[PDB]
């Protein structure tokens, strides 16, 4: 799971 | 029972869905269409399956794709696009419904990624993050995929816990997806005779 | 200057560029250009109402070609599509130089539907560009969207021939790309013409070196053996595939056809039994023949072979696997299953076999759910869940049981009891707060909500979730407020009739609470719209994106995608529930510290959205165009005739005087569903009404309608018997549909005070008819229906 | 790898340890007790049995650092596996991570009291090297129920 927050 | 198949556009909303029950991390639908826009042919679903037997329109719920077929489990798949490496990959996402977990699910959707990066985007490697505190996403990666550690990230999800970056290298041969028909004579289609013999 | 701010917009200094702007019209106020560019800086600082009164300004004064341009571009910017087509075009017709305007037309004529004009716009940029590849492919995507599928391929083929020998590395993935799409529009052509398809063949045997689509490669291939009658060529690529993806359920059947024995359970039987040797862990050589065995006990025994391996394992998803089995053959595969499961069972110890006997009871528990028979359904769960307690699927299925049973307060909390035991576990979080959803506990609901999103600027999760486009939680908690709106109803009706005094405290207290339900039950399906709306506009990115990618195929199927958005469950889903609020606005219109609370609902940030409550959207004085604008429209002009409401057709058009749309609705949906069906009944019995002198619509719709309902429906209506006071419709529709036939029951209840045919006896019809059905739906309609 | 494996406790999954203690010892912990493990002096040791990846038991123990006789060391504040699950070494494996703990951080005792009544779990000690130290500790065990009851101390002695 990638977060594109950071 | 759980059929896989590659995914299409048709599925992004039904994917997205499946994410948004599943994990923390979600994104807009933007990000899907980018996702199975660019990388076509990288991504899988895995859906129930009604099929006719010897002896309607779609269900009103956010899981249905079809009559009788609803997305249990995804796998989202891209290529890495940032600025000069080898080529590589990235698993942007994977989740399976609850109730439909501990079948092989996951294992089969991630077999099929793996193999896709690198046959059809000749991947070197893939990476992905994924939460310390994560037992069932650890033992798939780390124990049935042999993803490596590739280092800890600190802080790195919304609510603070720490990820491990995780790293696999890709070869075609070993990916085939024959090598992991017999979970233990393993017998193969030598796709020559007539199966009827 | 005014071109130190053009480059200075460019340039993200915005600001900067707007001191500079600000300068020129104190000497200048009429100033054209310096009007527009205002505009859309401002629009890039979210400045959004000034930059609307700025560009409105610079209209109104006329233009130059940058002037042209910059409106092109903010118009695009605020979605609207064919004013950006008009300022382009503008700045090409007053002198413009910039060939790119072609691509930014192309990119919006695409986005409009114009692919008529999009080919011509992609023809300019071609010639403009013939340097770069994806001026080449968009154009022959164009040439192809217009039918012009030669020319497509032409141009793709002339292409090729000038990057013969020319082709990077880092170029290959895209070639691929449009090799396979040429293929595809070869292939479209061909149809079933022998030679034209034995071309396409060459043209696949020929590009499958530099084509790394391998499984959408074979799958053309397999096809186009098929086509040309070449069967045994056919199976080969299907075992082929079979081999590539052996989970593939359509590469099975397929298959089968290519061998012939499709209708020969014999030879089936035998494919299945070798398939499995190759493929012992995959779900379609176990069962297929779980689809045509009829053979009680060789059915029995591969049923067994299925099922007991996955419970000796422990798979959760054991039932739901064979679900489909009990569906499409109940009578034939319950009983057999339910033996050889029980029989299974009996041999198990709890604490030397501890793993299939927990999911053995599961599996157990789900079969009696299945079949409708609780308090079996519970005993097997319980004994699961008194052995190992610490599986969060046992309070699942628990709770599950509870739910058909009504129990939905119940349900609610074992289900709570589950998210306790794994708060990591996002998916146990959503299933719960569905469940206080479904007991109308919007409170409890949002607080577990909030725990797994972003909420960073807000005392809880509302307004991530409407970030997120979560239609699956907005969906479900405005279908809560319309019913607590329901039930507040209910307790302000009741209230005033026991006025026989802070009564009048406590109806004032009421009525603000249906207000607020009413409300917020409708903004929250209104909610839905603006997501797929949002999702139609994110196509525009793509008509210039895909090109530069090379990935022709997929963007075509985007096309597709974006014309049926307006059709997808979530969207109908809402349209429909939201209907129920909008006709009876219609109907009806026929007949403080708040401050506090605001925040806690609150969807939308502050400045886009004063009407929390949707207080607006429930006192329109135009109901019916608001759900046209904001659901119907959409949904009407892309939906299929094979799936089209007409019900829900009939009703809108009902409330719009439009008599004769309602007759084509009916008609179409009895060409569907035939004229036995009690909806058909009942949508005719309530037109038939509606022709009735006496009634608020127009004479000359009665008319035509009264014609068209005896042109078709005399032999199935006593049409001349709306004149008879003593015609008991009621026994008739019983007569004809019979008393069980509850949706169509429930149609003439709806239309009760337009079309009185004895609500007393009506209401009472549908109470007996109940008796069939689970308790929660005998619950729900006497609760939320009646 | 082995069908039995021990693994953390973090503040996620805290209800799971808190359901195994409440079906495997009604009646002495007060949930609070639980939330205080994961509420940020006095330092904890937790961690869950898992069987075939399902959680079937867990430990909750204590570094007890200091005045005091010879009951410092490590105290054992819960230990406890599903009914179904006993007899498969995994109630053994819980009481090692415990005694492996006291080790670490170089102390030598590691000790438990019981309900005085608890003869089974008691030999269950003893078997395991425990021993007891003095007798029945008059009612030092407090129920939820407000209930009480006398204790005995067990002790065992680690190299
Ligand atoms: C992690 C999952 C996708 C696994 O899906 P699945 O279909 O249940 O996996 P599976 O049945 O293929 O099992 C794979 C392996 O993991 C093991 N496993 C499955 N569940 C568990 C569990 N709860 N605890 C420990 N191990 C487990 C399983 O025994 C199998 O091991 P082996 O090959 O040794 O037999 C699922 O648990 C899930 O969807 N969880 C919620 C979403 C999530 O956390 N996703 C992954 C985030 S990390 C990367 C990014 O994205
Ligand atoms: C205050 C507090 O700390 S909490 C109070 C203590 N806990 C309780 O009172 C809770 C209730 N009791 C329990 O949960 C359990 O009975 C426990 C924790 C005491 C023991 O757990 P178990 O997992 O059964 O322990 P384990 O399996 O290691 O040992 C039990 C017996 O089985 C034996 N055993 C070990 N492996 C096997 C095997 N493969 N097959 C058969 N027997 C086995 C052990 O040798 C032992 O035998 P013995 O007592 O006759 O010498
Ligand atoms: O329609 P819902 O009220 O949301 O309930 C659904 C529905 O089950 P029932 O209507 O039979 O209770 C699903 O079955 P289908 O309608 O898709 O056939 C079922 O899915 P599975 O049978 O595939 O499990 C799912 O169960 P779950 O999501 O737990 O797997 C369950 O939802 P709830 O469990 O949330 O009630």
């Amino acid at each position: 799971s990638y977060s594109m927050e950071h | 029972p759980i059929n896989i198949r590659r995914a299409t556009i048709n599925d992004i909303i039904c994917m997205q869905n499946a994410n948004l029950h599943n994990l923390p991390e979600n994104y807009m639908m933007k990000y899907y269409m980018y996702h199975i826009l660019s990388w076509p042919e990288a991504s899988f679903v895995a859906t129930t399956t009604t099929l006719d037997c010897e002896d309607r329109t779609i269900k009103l719920d956010p899981t249905y794709l079809a009559p009788g077929e609803k997305l249990v489990g995804y796998v989202l798949v891209k290529m890495n696009d940032d600025p000069n490496e080898p080529p590589n990959g990235h698993i942007t996402s994977l989740s399976v419904m609850r109730t439909y977990r501990r079948m092989g699910i996951a294992e089969n959707l991630m077999r099929q990624a793996l193999f896709a990066l690198r046959e059809v985007h000749q991947a070197e490697y893939v990476s992905l993050h994924v939460r310390q505190s994560n037992r069932a996403a650890l033992h798939l990666y780390r124990d049935t995929l042999a993803f490596e550690v590739l280092s800890i990230e600190k802080s790195y999800y919304q609510d603070g816990e720490d990820a491990y970056a995780m790293k696999k290298v890709l070869k075609l041969e070993e990916l085939q997806i024959s090598n992991f028909t017999h979970r233990r004579e393993k017998l193969e289609d030598d796709l020559e005779s007539d199966l009827l013999e | 200057q005014f071109l130190e701010a053009l480059k200075l917009y460019e340039g993200k200094q915005y600001k900067k560029s707007l001191k500079l702007l600000d300068a020129i019209l104190k000497k200048d106020g009429s100033h054209v250009d310096s009007l527009a560019l205002k505009g859309l800086d401002l629009y890039s600082v979210g400045e959004k109402d000034d930059a609307a009164s700025y560009v409105a300004n610079a209209i109104r004064k006329i233009a130059s070609p940058i002037c042209c341009h910059v409106l092109g571009i903010y118009m695009r910017n605020t979605k609207e599509y064919k004013e950006s087509i008009k300022w382009f075009t503008a700045a090409l017709n007053n002198g413009s130089t910039n060939k790119q305007i072609y691509r930014d037309l192309a990119t919006l004529q695409s986005q409009i539907g114009d692919f008529k004009n999009a080919l011509v716009s992609r023809k300019k940029y071609w010639e403009a560009f013939l340097g770069y590849r994806a001026n080449w492919t968009s154009l022959a995507v164009a040439q192809d969207v217009n039918g012009e599928r030669q020319q497509a391929i032409n141009t793709l083929s002339q292409f090729e021939k000038l990057a013969e020998g020319k082709i990077s590395d880092s170029e290959k993935y895209e070639h691929s790309e449009c090799l396979m799409y040429k293929n595809d529009i070869m292939y479209k052509a061909a149809s079933d013409n022998q030679d034209k398809l034995q071309n396409v063949l060459k043209h696949l045997n020929d590009i499958e070196p530099c084509v790394f689509d391998k499984f959408g490669l074979l799958e053309r291939k397999a096809t186009i053996y098929m086509k040309l009658g070449q069967l045994k060529d056919a199976s080969i690529v299907y075992r082929t595939l079979i081999k590539r993806n052996p989970d593939n359920f359509k590469y099975y059947k397929l298959l089968e056809v290519s061998l012939g024995i499709q209708g020969d359970n014999k030879l089936k039987k035998a494919l299945y039994g070798k398939l499995e040797q190759f493929y012992p862990r995959c779900e379609p050589p176990k069962f297929i023949p779980l689809t045509f065995l009829q053979d009680k006990e060789e059915l029995s025994k591969k049923l067994r072979e299925y099922v007991l391996p996955q419970l000796e394992r422990g798979v959760p998803a054991t039932f739901s696997n064979v679900k489909p089995l009990y569906q499409r053959r109940k009578s034939k595969v319950s009983p057999l299953l339910e033996k050889i499961v029980l029989d299974y069972l009996s041999g198990l110890d709890p604490t030397q076999d501890p793993i299939p006997f927990i999911w053995t009871n599961y599996y157990l528990s789900q079969h009696f759910l299945f079949l409708k028979d609780f308090p079996k359904a519970q005993e097997y769960i319980d004994a699961a869940l008194d052995h190992t307690p610490t599986l969060v699927e046992f309070y699942i299925l628990k709770a599950r049981i509870l739910k058909h049973l009504g129990l939905m307060d119940t349900a609610a909390g074992i289900l709570e009891e589950g998210r306790q035991l794994d708060l990591q576990d996002r998916f146990i979080n959503c299933k719960t707060v569905k469940y206080f959803l479904r007991a109308n506990n919007i409170d409890k609901a949002v607080e577990v909500a909030s725990l797994f999103t972003k909420n960073d600027d807000s005392v809880n999760g509302i307004k991530d979730l409407h970030l997120v486009e979560a239609s699956w939680f907005i969906v479900e908690q405005a279908e809560a407020y319309y019913r607590l709106y329901l039930d507040r109803k209910k307790k302000l009706d009741d209230l005033a009739s026991l006025k026989k005094e802070q009564i009048a405290n406590d109806i004032k207290e009421n009525q603000w609470l249906v207000r607020k339900y009413k409300g917020l039950a409708l903004k929250r399906f209104n909610a839905i719209p603006k997501f797929y709306k949002q999702f139609e506009d994110d196509q525009l990115d793509f008509h210039s994106y895909c090109m530069r990618k090379g990935t022709p195929r997929a963007y075509l199927e985007m096309l597709e995608w974006g014309k049926a958005l307006y059709t997808k469950p979530m969207y109908v889903r809402a349209m429909k529930e939201a209907s129920k609020l909008y006709f009876q606005m219609h109907d009806d219109r026929l007949k403080k510290r708040k401050e506090t609370e605001a925040k806690s609902v609150a969807a939308y940030p502050s400045d886009q959205d004063n009407d929390v409550f949707g207080e607006k959207l429930i006192e329109t004085s135009t109901p019916m165009e608001d759900f046209a604008t904001e659901f119907y429209n959409n949904y009407s002009m892309q939906v299929r005739e094979d799936e089209r409401d007409y019900i829900l057709d009939f009703e809108f058009n009902y409330r719009i005087g439009k008599l004769a749309l309602c007759f084509a609705s009916l008609n179409k949906f009895a060409k569907r569903f035939g004229t036995t069906s009690g909806l058909f009944g009942s949508m005719a019995i309530v037109l038939l009404h509606a022709t009735r002198n006496d009634t608020p619509f127009d004479p000359i719709l009665k008319k035509v309608v009264t014609k068209s309902l005896e042109k078709e429906y005399s032999e199935n209506f006593p049409l001349n018997e709306i004149s008879n006071n003593s015609f008991d419709w009621l026994n008739f529709y019983q007569e004809k549909f019979g008393k069980n036939d509850i949706n169509g029951l429930l149609f003439l209840y709806r239309y009760r005070d337009d079309v009185p045919i004895g609500s007393s006896n009506l209401k009472e019809m549908i109470i007996s008819s109940l008796s069939p059905l689970e308790p929660h739906s005998q619950n729900e309609i006497l609760q939320y229906y009646l | 790898r082995d069908i039995c494996t021990l693994d953390n406790v973090y503040a996620n999954n805290l209800g799971m340890l808190t359901k195994l203690a409440h079906v495997t010892v009604p009646n002495l912990y007060q949930d609070a007790f639980f939330s205080a493990l994961f509420a940020e002096k006095d330092v904890h040791f937790t961690q869950m049995a898992y069987y075939s990846e399902i959680p079937v038991g867990g430990l909750v123990a204590k570094l007890v650092p200091k005045n005091e006789l010879s009951l410092k060391g490590i105290q054992i504040e819960f230990l406890g596996v599903l009914p179904n699950y006993r007899h498969k070494s995994i109630g053994s494996k819980l009481l090692k991570f415990a005694e492996d703990k006291c080790s670490e951080c170089h102390q030598h005792n590691v000790f438990v009291y019981l309900p005085a009544v608890d003869d089974l779990t008691k030999q269950w000690f003893i078997a395991h090297g425990f021993e007891q130290v003095g007798e029945t500790v008059n009612n030092f065990i407090k129920g939820v129920n407000g209930d009480e009851q006398d204790a005995i101390l067990l002790k065992k002695h680690i190299s």
